[PDB]
Order: C-alpha cells, then structure tokens, then sequence
RNA sequence: ACUUGAGUGCAGAAGAGGAGAGUGGAAUUCCACGUGUAGCGGUGAAAUGCGUAGAGAUGUGGAGGAACACCAGUGGCGAAGGCGACUCUCUGGUCUGUAACUGACGCUGAGGAGCGAAAGCGUGGGGAGCGAACAGGAUUAGAUACCCUGGUAGUCCACGCCGUAAACGAUGAGUGCUAAGUGUUAGGGGGUUUCCGCCCCUUAGUGCUGCAGCUAACGCAUUAAGCACUCCGCCUGGGGAGU
C-alpha cells in the first residue's frame, strides 16, 4: 500500500512513503552484510565520469543469490526484509541446510512457504528451474543469459516476463519492454513477478529525498556557459538553438540509436522495443 | 464435499507405459487430497473434431472423483501445464 | 451458507420449544449467523453489489425481528441479545 | 395490507353491487356483523347468514336488488376515512341522501342507523354512508 | 392438430442428460453444417432445449462435437 | 387469546442475478515465408488511399486485443441500470408444494445510507476491430455536414471520483374485489393412462384479444388509468429560466 502525508508544511504537499507492510523484521542478518562505499560517480582514475550521482545515505549490501545454484532442498521463508540497494525487497530464506540466504522476493509470499529450486521444482511462486521445464506462458523473473552467471535480466520491483514458445535451443522470452530475446534454454530462472509492485506510484514530494537516496541535481542545457554545454548561450532563456538536440557531448539525444550495429544481438531479437 | 466428474484427454504422442505412468501419477495427485476417486474410465483412442495442441485425434479419457472442495482447482491448475493432458475440462457432477 | 450442521445444529442448539422450528429467537439465530457468514463472504470480494444488497436486506430483517422479540418479551429478549452477542 | 376492514366490505358490496352477482363474500368481523344486521335490517340485501368456522370469518350476503338496475344497494361511500376520522355530535349527526339514503353512525350504544341514532340523539364515529 | 411434429424429442424418453459421455443424442442434435439445431425445427421443449443446448456446449468444450464444420 | 397476514422449517423447481480465477474456439488486423500478377479498394458516379519495394487473392505458422454466431424467442433472472462462449469457488434472491413451528413480528416511509447505462475525470496497465476532434478526396453556389479513404482520445482492465438519460410502461409502493377467451415459460394436484400423450383444476410470472367500469379522445381493462383503503413524492399558464 501507499500512504499519503497531510500537508503539515510545504515539504509534505505531495510526498508519499510506502506503507511498509511487506517487511517483518528490522535488524538484518549480521552474517551476510557485505560493506559498501558510495563511490560518487568517480572513476578508477579519480575523475567523476557519471554526472550528478553522489550524496547518498550509508548503504550496506546484503549477499543475494541471483543464481539459486542449490537445488531440490525446499526453502522456508523466515522474513522478508528491506534493502536500500534496490527498489524491490528481499526475503530471508532458511534452507534446510542452514544456508540462510537473502534471495529476491516475488509477490504473494509471506513467512513459511516452501521454496525448492531444482529442475524438478514446482511453479509455486518462488521455485526456480531452468527454462526448458517452464511451460509456455508463466510469469517469470530473475532470468540470466549465460548458464549459471547470475540473474542479470529482470529483477526490479514489480516486473516480470513470459515464455512465448520454445525449441530445444533456445527459449523465446517476451521480456519487459517487449524485447523478445532468444535466451538460452539451460539458463536457470525463477518464477513470479517481483514483489513491492507499488514502487512507481511513490511521489517523492520534497527536494532532498532525491538527495537522501541520493542524486546530485542536474544543470540543464541553455543554462551553462556556451563553453561547457553545447546548448548554452543567448541573452538568457534563449531557445534551444542548434538543430539536433545535443547531450553535453556532441551526440544527438532524440532517438539516435546507440546499440552497436555490428553486434552480437542481431540474431538474438525477434521483436524489439515497441516504443 | 461434492462429486467432481472431470475427465481430460491424454496426449496422442504419448507412449503406452508412459501413458500408464501419466494416469498413475495424475490419479495420485488427484487422490492426495482425501478424495477416494470412486470412478474411472478409458474411452480409448478416439478422434476429436479440431486439434488440441498438435493431433488430428487423441487418446480420450474420463474421470470420476468424489472429494472436496479441496482439490478440484488442484487437479485442474496443477495439470493445466503438463505435456500429457491436452485440455482438461473438469465439469461439475450433479446429474 | 448456511451449512446443514449450522441449520439443524443451530436450530438444535437454540430451539425455544421442543418441536418449534420457528420461534423468532430461532429466526434471529439462523438469520443472524447466516448474515455474519454472508458478511465475511461479502467482504472477501467487495465489488459485488448484488450480494451486498442481500446483506443489507438480510441484516435489516434480522434487526426488525430483533425489535419484534424485544417488544414481545423484555427479559427474554435481553437474554437472547446478550447470549447472541450482536445488537451491541 | 388490510388498510381498513369497513372499506374492504364497502368496496365488496360496491364492486359486487355493480357486478350483478347473486351472493357476496366478506371478511367476518364485528363491523361486518353489526353492519350486516343494520344494513340487512334496513332492507338493502336479502339475507346475511354468517357461516362461521375456523379460523376467521366469513360473512356471506346476497344482493337484494331486483330486475330494476340498482336495488337497495344503490351506492355506498366511505363517510368515515380510517386515517382521517369523521365526527358528528348530537345536533350535527347528518342524515345522508336527504330522503332516500341512510347513514350509519357508530353510536355509543351500538352501531345505529341515521334516524334511530337521531332518535337516541347521540352521535359518534361516522361508520359508513350508503347513498 | 393438436401437437407438434416430432413431439418434444426428449420428454418421451429422457431426461437429465447427458452430457460428456453422450455423443449419440448429441450426434442427433448438433446440426449438419455445424451449428446447433433450431428449437422450432428440432422440436425440443423449454427445459429440453435448455439442457441439450448446455450439454451441447459443454460437450463442445472438451472437443467432442466439432466447434466448426464444413460448408 | 387464535391464524390466513408476514416469517422460520421440510421437500421441489428454475434462471445471461452477482463477485473472483481459469479455459476455449469462429472472425478481423499485423508479422514471417511460399504461390502469383497488375490491379486491389471504395461509389449514386468518382477520387483520396494501397499496389512492380510484388498488392489483392491463396497456403502455412505465430502474436495480441475485443466480442462470443448457432441455441435465441413481444423466452428467463434482477430493485433498476441491466445481464449471453465454457468450467470452478464464494454468494444473494424468486416461485411451487404439503403443511412442523411463531402468533401480527406488517405496509409505506420525508431526511439519512447505498446502487445506478453511456459520455466523461485522476493514476497505472491494455490497445486487434470500431472510432469524436483531425487530414485528404468527393457531392453542392457554399460543405467547419451526409458519402469514401485514413486517423488521436475513448471503448478494454484494476483501483477511485463522477450520481445524469425518452433512467419509459413518460403509469410510486402495498393490499382486497370485479366478464371472458387465447398464447408462454417455472412448478403442483388429478382423470384413465408402465409408457407417452391429451384434458381439467391449480399457482406464480409474462404476452395478445376484449365485458363491466374509467376518460377529453386515443386508449387501460385482474399486470386497470376500474372499484375503495394506507403512505410518500410531484403539479398550479407560457417565455424569462432550470438562467
């Protein structure tokens, strides 16, 4: 759910925080906290190569199977917990081994549900199995690309996929945003759309929450000096003067395609980017 | 509970003893919820009108299950994605 | 509902006379429990206006019978109300 | 239902009063009883024979109107409305019709007629009015 | 006079079927081109045409009678 | 005190009454590839548009949305708006039948509460067909229209607001009575009938034809606009002005 704040001051007049009903316990597992350093958009040189990051709060990473290499032994969801490193939440799972693993949380789960992960496993939301055994048309997330790499594919909050219809090799997938990629068949995948579906309707409201996260503010095109940004200039609020809008480098950023043309993904698309 | 007379056909590409395994295991999963399935049937290899998935005819089947109320959605939804059961139409039984 | 174990079970647990199927305390019992189970079963999917109109008509009828039993016997109506639980 | 009994009997003797039926039913009550003895004794219908039985009721009168269309029940009107009641004192007991009809005011000693109630000289609830 | 030809067609020897296990009276009910039969030309009752129509559908759902025919 | 009113029970019957989930086809569009050529399309007549970059048609396969033909009918159900492929869960209601119980526990009901087509409105999804605004061509003296070729929002879904309609039977609800016929579903009792089927009696619902009666006339007429009772709402010449 999503609460909304009464306008006690002018910071509050649009802002929303989510209800935090999905979460159960606060203080996480001490034995899977991996430490982090906010890098601030920097490089390994030291230059800041990503504009307007930095400023955030002290994050702390929690180790996640985006693989689910272990198999067959059912899980038993102990707690579903909150992680500042991403949109969606994480469910803590006590396997029967004792291998307490933070594993990404699909919706509809609570405490106590069995989660296997073999190729024999169910299509109960949470169970994970390679894409051959998945039937045509299930809600799938956590897709990988190369077998056993880790769930690069879909993961963020309130997203999903399908399986349109497959061969021995490969398995077609209507991914999110419509790209149909011939994803490899022995790729491990897990079942369900990703929990905390109402992340998008969170109205940020006050300015500094984008600084709380954080994101440094951005300075627009016809604001910087005509040196620094190739739109800036004029006698103030000049029109966006030069033809072909242009990034702060000399490349147009209305629709100029940026995929390599000679690239590996020329075969791995049946249908792309419905726009 | 109430009688659930649901009979969903087996795939025509199935093998013989594998088809007996499909009826055996599927009958077990239908029977796991206390329903002593007091009915059975095997209508045989009988051709249908249009294709189900790929056949021009299939190996027809029947059922007669007496349970809840607890496993009709189990035997329908848990068998909706099998490779043997072409299209199971689990009609209610109140005749 | 109601289930037969609550129809015959509830009428058997609240029979005013030895062979009285009616006896408006009994009608308030059966209509009351069926209104409660229709209240949760209406609350499970809160869009069905037809079943909701049934819940309003049924709950209103159980209220009118409650006022009838309250006008028919005072102390027995208080004992039926405080024993049943509702009306508060 | 059951808005008023005397209006149900009066609507019975009216609607049957135009139907040309031989006998007429009614709901058997003390108003149908005493009004049956008054309205039968004044000579409108042939005979009321209150054939009683379980559970309630049920009067049965015959229309005493001959060949000539419109006999001794020639038209009836609810002079007292159960819902907004009529009233009539001693000197104000009105004799309905003028010289033909007769009204039936429920006096304090029995359901009288018009002229007999004026003979007692005491009025009450205007029970019905048979013009 | 005074009845219909093909008198009621199911009320004489019914009732309460079929539906799934029946393909015989279903064979005599679903029409030649493929459509359901007209209830004036076939001759069923009210409840007879209702039950034979519901069992004609529910027997067409499990692929028993064809969902379309030839010309 | 009593039982027909009204309610409970017992047994029947019926339905597109509702809410949620899942499934299935026919058809259109689009896409991929075969086959093939010079037209396809539309009209009152044409043109815009599409087509040698290979269209239409035809064959195969795939994707997706929306609505479910036949049954289907002045049929059914619902308080009304309305509700249609099929299956399941949860649920309301109606009528029939004896008749176990209760013993008037009922009718209406201003406020108050709640629902209410389609258009709209907010957000987020979905966009196959249809399609305001818009574009082009046609007809006309003119065409901000009719027609045709396209085409956005919308229609679809979920969550909230909107609370209007010829929301119609232009007929508020409840009850009692009062000529008849003929249909039509949902039941029941019966006369013989194993059957089946005919016929009567009976309800309940609904359609036609009509007596009395009503009326300004059309018309209504046991589903009254008849005949009476209860209660609520509305009406007091038109425009101004539902301003």
């Amino acid at each position: 759910a999503i609460k909304k704040y009464k306008p006690t001051s002018n910071g509050r007049r649009g802002m929303t925080t989510s209800d935090f009903a999905e979460i159960t316990t606060d203080k996480p597992e001490k034995s899977l906290l991996a430490p982090l350093h906010k890098k601030g958009g920097r490089n390994n040189q030291g230059k800041l190569t990503v504009r307007h990051q930095g400023g955030g709060h002290k994050r702390q990473y929690r180790v996640i199977d985006f693989k689910r290499d272990k198999d067959g032994i059912p899980g038993r969801v102990a707690t579903v917990e909150y992680d500042p490193n991403r949109s969606a939440n994480i469910a803590l799972i006590n396997y029967a081994d004792g291998e307490k693993r933070y594993i990404l949380a699909p919706k509809g789960i609570q405490v106590g549900t069995e989660i296997m992960s073999g190729p024999e496993a169910d299509i109960k939301v949470g169970n994970a199995l390679p894409l051959i055994n998945i039937p045509v048309g299930t809600v799938v997330h956590n897709i990988e690309l190369k077998p056993g790499k880790g769930g690069q594919l879909v993961r963020s909050a309130g997203t999903s996929a399908q399986v349109l219809g497959k061969e021995g090799k490969y398995v077609l997938v209507r991914l999110n945003s419509g790209e149909v990629r011939m994803i490899l068949s022995a790729c491990r995948a897990s079942i369900g759309q990703v929990g905390n579906e109402q992340h998008e309707l969170i109205n940020i409201g006050k300015a500094g929450r984008s600084r709380w996260k954080g994101i440094r503010p951005t300075v627009r095109g016809s604001v910087m000096n005509p040196n620094d940004h190739p739109h800036g200039g004029g006698e103030g609020r000049a029109p966006i003067g030069r033809k072909s809008p242009m990034s702060p480098w000399g490349k147009p950023t209305l629709g100029f395609k940026t995929r390599k043309k000679k690239n590996k993904s020329d075969k791995f698309i049946v249908r792309r980017r419905k726009n | 509970m109430r009688k659930y007379e649901v009979m969903y056909i087996i795939r025509p590409n199935i093998d013989e003893e594998s088809k007996k395994a499909v009826i055996e295991r599927f009958n077990n999963v239908l029977t796991s919820n206390g329903a002593e399935i007091t009915g059975t049937k095997d209508w045989g290899k009988r051709r249908l009108a249009y294709e189900i998935n790929d056949f021009r005819d299939g190996f027809y089947q029947i059922v007669n299950v007496q349970s809840d109320a607890a496993a009709v959605q189990e035997f329908d939804r848990l068998a909706k994605i099998s490779d043997d059961i072409i299209r199971h139409i689990v009609v209610k039984e109140e005749e | 509902a109601i289930t037969q174990e609550r129809k015959n079970q509830l009428i058997n647990e609240f029979k005013t006379h030895e062979s009285d199927t009616g006896s408006p305390e009994v009608q308030i019992a059966i209509l009351t429990d069926s209104i409660n189970n229709l209240n949760e079963h209406l609350r499970t999917h809160k869009k069905d206006h037809h079943s909701r109109r049934g819940l309003l008509k049924m709950v209103g009828k159980r209220r009118n019978l409650l006022t009838y039993l309250r006008n028919k016997d005072v102390t027995r109506y208080r004992e039926l109300i405080n024993k049943l639980g509702l009306r508060r | 239902v059951m808005t008023d009994p005397i209006a149900d009997m009066l609507t019975r003797i009216r609607n049957a009063n135009m139907v040309r039926h031989e006998k007429l039913e009614i709901p058997a009550s003390k108003l149908k009883r005493e009004i049956a003895e008054i309205l039968k004794r004044e000579g409108f219908i042939r005979d009321v024979e209150f054939v009683e039985d379980s559970k309630q009721g049920i009067i049965r009168v015959f229309l005493k109107y001959g060949q000539n269309n419109e006999r001794v029940i020639t038209g009836l009107k609810r002079i007292s409305k159960p819902g907004l009641r009529v009233y009539a004192k001693s000197n104000e007991v009105p004799r309905v019709l003028n010289g033909l009809g007769i009204a039936i005011i429920s006096t304090s000693q029995g359901v009288l007629t018009d002229k007999e109630a004026r003979a007692k000289q005491a009025g009450g609830e205007v029970l019905a009015y048979v013009w | 006079r005074a009845k219909r030809r093909k008198v009621c067609y199911f009320t004489s020897n019914g009732i309460t079927h079929i539906d799934y296990k029946d393909v015989d009276l279903l064979k005599k009910f679903v029409s030649e081109r493929g459509k359901i039969l007209p209830r004036r030309v076939t001759g069923t009752n009210a409840k007879y045409q209702r039950k034979l129509t519901a069992a004609i559908k529910r027997a067409r759902q499990m692929a028993l009678l064809p969902y379309v025919s030839g010309e």
